[PDB]
């Protein structure tokens, strides 16, 4: 927005006179899974198309890799929900 | 397409394949005289190429085409055949008996080695599979 | 072209003549 | 769906592999077939065929639903037969054995995603 | 640190693939006589080394190069063949065949035993992360 | 590499 | 329209 | 320093 | 040392010459 640019203009004037997170983490993490998940996939098709110098024995090890990956994930997730149902639980 | 492994050992396979189906072919015409045209038999040989591939790594084998040897036809004194010169010498195959029996005998066993490899290859194939699973 | 490729034409027919027509 | 678009790659390739070793134990299968030519398919042009319809419109309940109803490349021979046969047992065989291991892969990698998919479903 | 155990066996695994996969290949040629370049063929054999960068300690094991198998030319006196010497010794390679075979069943059988090992190390990972549920 | 493994797919395209 | 298998399809024989 | 694996390095070399 | 056991010091490199 031409707001926006106002904004981000402030912000900056702000940064002179001067002169991640939890979620964020989360998110990156989700963002690696996925993407380490997405890889293995790939070459999974590129291997099932035909095309040379795909080794089965990449794929299936990469394949393997990216189901630890998820397990983790998983894990991960299923502790944290566990801990939020804790935390929600308390009496106050 | 083919697994490397497989392409090298069935590129060997129809090599030999070839090769024994040169040396029946010759085992067969030892004795002919004419072709459909009125030219002797001549002895047949398969030249064997490595199908390098990649650069000088590796690579199966082909076949790039057969030849026609190149040695003194053997002459019958048959004045009496149509097919003799003036002379009166009839052009029977240089085809050698003793050299296409070796050769028989190779291919057959090359045949076989390369399906042993193949045979070999096979278990670790299907065991590969089982990783992921 | 290689022997065991893969084309859109049949092979033609093999005759094998016993003397020249 | 988007379940379909996720493993609609590996469906299709596990049904065109088997569809391709059809073909070729039909080609053993006429080995002896005199005038018989050894056909085949091209596993990575019709997958991005298939890879790459419109069911009639029902106004009603008693309105019938519309009723749903590849290509094959000739072998190159290698040796010429008398009878007209360009079966190659070595070359169709190896293909054979080829195929079998790739259906094999694509069952293993189709069920491992669909193991993922369950085991995040699981709890 | 059980992560590692999956790039060190599928270093291996890999090795061992083309270990096995140069082997056929040299067996497939065992009766070639004609390079791409009208080279003999010679035969091939890879290296291998730990595949540990410098500072550590173990690794897995990585082809380093291909090199060409020291060992005579097998002399063949084939003076009728298009390709020849000077005096007609055709120059065949120098596969060992029975070398072959069982470098072909000794990778087999180091590639099933890097299965194993990578096959039961993701089990104990996956019961790893079953730690305390 | 130079050497393609045996479990890859044919190094011809 | 296949015809008969095997040694007589496999023998030279004049066309007819 | 590795070197060739199976056949080659588990025959007897020759001395130098 | 036994075999199986376990040492600080590696093996010496073993040959198998062909003539003393």
């Amino acid at each position: 927005a031409i707001q926006g640019i106002e904004g981000v203009i402030s912000q900056l004037q702000a940064t002179a006179m001067a002169a991640v997170s939890f979620a964020g983490q989360l998110h990156a993490a989700l963002d690696r899974i996925s993407d380490r998940q997405a890889a293995a996939r790939v070459q999974a098709e590129k291997f099932t198309l035909g095309e040379p110098g795909i080794a089965l024995n990449d794929v299936m090890a990469d394949m393997q890799k990216a189901s630890v990956s998820m397990q983790m994930g998983i894990q991960v997730r299923n502790k944290l929900v566990a801990a939020y149902q804790e935390v929600m639980s308390m009496q106050v | 397409a083919l697994l490397n492994i497989f392409d090298i050992a069935g590129s060997a396979l129809a090599a030999q394949s070839k090769r024994l189906n040169v040396a029946a072919s010759n085992l067969a015409n030892a004795d002919s005289v004419t072709g459909p045209d009125g030219q002797p038999y001549r002895a047949k040989q398969v030249v064997f190429q490595v199908d390098a591939a990649p650069g000088q790594a590796t690579g199966g084998v082909k076949v790039a085409s057969v030849i026609e040897s190149q040695a003194p036809e053997k002459l019958v004194y048959e004045p009496g055949n149509p097919l003799a010169d003036a002379n009166g010498y009839v052009k029977m195959p240089n085809v050698d008996v003793v050299g296409e029996m070796v050769n028989t005998m190779s291919a057959s066993r090359s045949y076989q080695a390369n399906i042993e490899v193949l045979n070999t290859v096979k278990s670790m194939m299907l065991k590969t599979l089982t990783l992921g699973q | 072209g290689v022997p065991g490729a893969l084309s859109n034409q049949p092979a033609p027919p093999n005759e094998a003549p016993i003397a020249t027509p | 769906d988007r379940l379909d678009a996720a493993l609609r790659f590996q469906q299709e390739a596990l049904n065109l592999r088997a569809q391709r070793q059809e073909i070729l134990a039909a080609n053993i299968a006429n080995a002896d077939t005199p005038g018989y030519q050894a056909r085949d398919i091209d596993f990575a042009s019709e997958l991005k065929k298939v890879m790459v319809g419109v069911a009639l419109t029902l106004t009603s309940s008693h309105h019938i639903p519309a009723q749903a109803v590849v290509d094959l490349l000739y072998r190159v021979p290698d040796q010429p037969s008398l009878d007209g046969n360009t079966v190659d047992m070595d070359r169709e065989r190896t293909q054979f054995a080829d195929n079998s291991l790739k259906y094999q892969m694509g069952l293993t990698v189709l069920g491992s995603q669909l193991k993922g998919m369950m085991n995040v479903l699981q709890g």
